[PDB]
């Protein structure tokens, strides 16, 4: 449910 | 026909002052953005000039250290003072680091820290807790709170 | 008259009598530009060669040995003056350059058969400082806003202004150094008050009474000590450093010259050293070589003895500051203020004098070294174009940002941005097969997840199944107007937005953004190091799902007992002693190639 | 008063407009000094450090010339392993020096340059050009241009004759 970050 | 003119300008009038606004706030933000670059370059550079520094105070340090405290007698008054000018000349180097935020690190008995310390052996020392910088083998150096080189030191293990 | 149409760049300078500061309006504060050598000090020395230069700063005072008759220094002593004058006469006797007779009966200057009024020497100045000026700026700077001292008539005053115009300068106004400073301490915008400019450490000493009555600045005294100044204070270090070296060794170093400015500078530096340590050391190796051997100096100086070499200038600064008050008409209890301006003011001697002699406790919150310029750049800013609406522009108090999978605190909009501000920001999906994204907003400085605030907190909810990394969510922060931040989830592709007005945008105005900030910074360091090994923990885990979903699909004729590395990271991740698994990352094999 | 109140109105649009306009000027200027800037940061910034280390390197070039070398022996095995410590020293401090663009200035016999050489005495010599270097007392550094310390030279003077 938590949001991820792009690389 | 006249009535429309106030609704207009003052439609007008809004847009304008938000994109003004906002407009007024980007180069606000880009300038904070370009002086956190600049800081970011600055930083870069010392942090390079400062890796290749740490060789010229080990080797210093290093000759210094070989020659044996019993030697520096005044029947050798040229072994005398170039001790004596070498090991100044090293405070000085030392001083110099600190005031730019370059410290030195020489955990004698500190507790074990993987973030600044390396182990390079294990080995059991009696009087020693475990997992302690027994010896340190080679120094480190600290460049504003982050290790710039890691200290070679000796973790005492279990017997 | 109309509104003039400035619309350009207002620089700041202060023309002084030894050294020289440039600076600019830099949005809300002002800033000292350092000069072609890198300096933000200028020197006021200008030279001629012999078949033409003009040779000013440092390249002139480089020179000076070889041309002494040319290279003219401290010439603002000698503008707006005659030349049947008291103290010209005083300081034509000195000055190895020619001082002549202009036709109007004023004290100008020859310099290979040519005449140079002391304003032309000062217009020469600003001409070098108007080049450093926009060397940074990038364009040409018209305007300028140049301080003269307090006790400037207004024929001197005059004269600075001509000087700023001959230097292809506008110049808007010519302000007081008092007055510059007073703006850079931030009284412009204060009560009716009567405050103390304490200018001690140039050339000369000044102190002038100022009041601050209607919103404007008075000058109700001005006095000081003119052979008084900030290398009288080094010269007695020297001295004494030098006495103390010939007292254990035996050796002069007045008549060496390498030693001497080598004690000089390490003079400089002690000084500098014993206004915020009691104590401090002089080391200077190979100071001197003798028949007998190279001698190398090693001296122990604490504050006291410091403050027991320079009592008597310091209190040289006593009598001219009585007499300025009984000028003003003031006592110790009609001061509302106390300004330190000159790089001497430091050493808490200094200001402990300054409390004893107005009964208050000097401000001491601004660099005095640049202060005065830095006034005159807020002045220039003030007069011209708008700069004022850049300082009703509300920023943030604090950083705003979003949660991450790995618990990191995602930074979107940071501490100090201007409110109205979009900012906007793509983030992937948390693992395969999610359909619900949850956005966890929260405001501080820390780089944890709940480690700051919780400011609100809404879900996204409606995804497209597709593999993790793939679906697109563009998270955009709305700070518009002043205040209220309009935080917006969109997915991109799809529909099933989401929107918040979560209030409270920096409601708390108080010192939290002195204190939390305090605090996130020595708690910085290791806060780093969590975030890294989060950082590491999430990568790791992202890589031992590829393995074993690769090897999932992969099973017949698969002897993978030797690709059990997965084993091994596993029993790293149990492990709060590490730096980081990144190194151990190579985990990645796919020798089955699907 | 409504007519004239929307003139003023309108004036006060278009003025507002002139701001903005100013503004989108304002943050191009700003982003073409920025780039300035950074790669000014990216040459220099090691300046104050390059100047406090200067001092360290002359006094290792001072103890490597103040050292007889008479006494360098085997005889005395001590003073040689230390000289030979400082002359390491010495060559490992000027390698990475001239590694981050810091060089040497030492002007034996150049034209007097008022931009990197502080002159120290204006001695008339016989058989040396009039304005050039006679000798020089400290060696200057430079780095990426930029004079950090001048050399500090004695230029020779014309003859009086």
């Amino acid at each position: 449910v938590l949001l991820l970050d792009v690389t | 026909t006249l009535l429309e003119e106030k609704v207009k300008l003052e439609e007008q009038l809004k847009e304008t002052v938000e994109k003004y606004k906002r407009a007024l706030a980007d180069t606000e933000n880009l300038r904070q953005r370009s002086q956190k670059l600049v800081e970011e370059a600055k930083l870069y550079g010392i942090q390079a000039f400062c890796k290749d520094l740490l060789e010229v105070a080990d080797v210093l340090e290093k000759a210094t250290q070989c020659v044996p405290k019993e030697e520096i007698k005044d029947d050798n008054p040229h072994l005398k003072n170039l001790y004596e000018g070498l090991v100044m000349t090293e405070v000085q180097i030392q001083k110099v680091f600190t005031k730019h935020g370059l410290l030195k690190l020489n955990p004698v008995g500190a507790k074990f820290d993987p973030y600044e310390h390396e182990a390079l052996f294990h080995t059991p020392v009696e009087g020693k807790e475990p997992g302690t910088v027994a010896l340190v083998s080679k120094v480190g150096y600290k460049l504003h709170g982050r290790t710039l080189r890691p200290a070679l030191v000796g973790v005492v293990k279990e017997a | 008259m109309a509104s003039e149409a400035i619309k350009g760049a207002v620089v700041g300078i202060d023309l002084g009598t030894t050294n020289s500061c440039v600076a600019v309006m830099e949005g809300k504060q002002a800033k000292v530009l350092e000069n072609a050598e890198g300096a933000r000090t200028t020197p006021s020395v200008v030279a001629f060669t012999a078949d033409g230069e003009r040779l000013v700063g440092m390249p002139a005072k480089r020179q000076a040995v070889t041309n002494p008759n040319n290279t003219f220094y401290a010439t603002k002593r000698l503008i707006g003056w005659r030349y049947d004058d008291p103290e010209v006469q005083k300081d034509i006797k000195n000055v190895p350059f020619k001082i002549v007779r202009a036709s109007n009966g004023d004290a100008w200057v020859e310099a290979h058969g040519k005449l140079y009024s002391p304003s032309q020497i000062g217009a020469f100045v600003l001409m070098k400082m108007k080049e450093t000026a926009e060397n940074y700026l990038g364009h040409t700077a018209k305007n300028a806003v140049i301080t003269v001292p307090a006790y400037f008539n207004d024929s001197q005053r005059q004269a600075t202004k001509d000087a700023g115009q001959i230097s292809g300068l506008n110049v808007l106004r010519v302000i007081n150094e008092p007055t510059a400073a007073a703006l850079a301490y931030g009284l412009d915008k204060s009560e009716d008050k009567v405050i103390a400019v304490y200018d001690l450490g140039g050339g000369t000493f000044d102190i002038s009474i100022l009041e601050i009555q209607k919103g404007v600045f008075e000058v109700k005294s001005t006095n000081g000590d003119t052979f008084l100044g900030g290398e009288d204070f080094d010269q007695a270090l020297l001295r004494h450093i030098v006495k103390e070296f010939k007292r254990e060794t035996g050796v002069d170093l007045t008549k060496d010259n390498m030693a001497l400015q080598r004690v000089r500078e390490a003079a400089e530096k002690a000084k500098c050293e014993l206004s915020s340590s009691v104590q401090t050391d002089i080391n200077l190796p190979y100071l001197t070589m003798d028949s007998s051997g190279p001698k190398h100096l090693n001296m122990k100086l604490t504050r006291a003895q410091f403050e027991g070499i320079v009592t008597d200038l310091i209190r040289r600064t006593i009598a001219p500051c009585q007499k300025a008050m009984q000028d003003a008409e003031v006592s110790k209890s009609d001061i509302g203020e106390v300004i330190l301006v000159g790089g001497m003011t430091r050493m808490p001697k200094v200001q402990q004098t300054v409390q004893d002699l107005f009964g208050r406790a000097p401000s001491k919150a601004v660099n005095p070294d640049e202060a005065v310029a830095i006034g005159a750049a807020i002045q220039g800013g003030v007069l011209a174009g708008d700069v004022t609406d850049v300082l009703l522009l509300d920023v943030t108090p604090l950083s705003l940002g979003i949660e991450t999978l790995g618990g990191v605190f995602t930074k979107l909009i940071n501490r100090n941005t201007t409110i109205p501000t979009k900012k906007s920001q793509v983030f992937s999906t948390a693992a395969d097969g999610q359909t619900q994204v949850e956005i966890k907003v929260c405001q501080g400085e820390r780089e944890m997840a709940g480690d700051n605030k919780l400011l609100g907190q809404f879900t996204l909810i409606g995804i497209p199944p597709a593999p993790r990394g793939v679906p697109q969510i563009e998270v955009t922060f709305d700070i518009d107007a002043n205040g209220i931040v309009h935080v917006s989830a969109k997915d991109k592709g799809t529909g099933r937005e989401q929107q918040i007005v979560i209030q409270s945008s920096g409601g708390l105005s108080k010192d939290d953004i002195e204190n939390m900030v305090k605090n996130a910074e020595k708690y910085a360091e290791e806060d780093r190091r969590k975030k890294e090994r989060v950082e590491a923990v999430n990568m790791a885990e992202g890589i031992i799902h590829d393995t074993e979903t690769k090897m999932e699909e992969f099973k017949d004729q698969l002897p993978a007992d030797e690709c059990n590395k997965l084993k091994e990271e596993i029993s790293k991740m149990r492990e709060l002693l590490a730096r980081k698994d990144s190194e151990t990352g190579e985990n990645i094999r796919q020798a089955a190639s699907s």
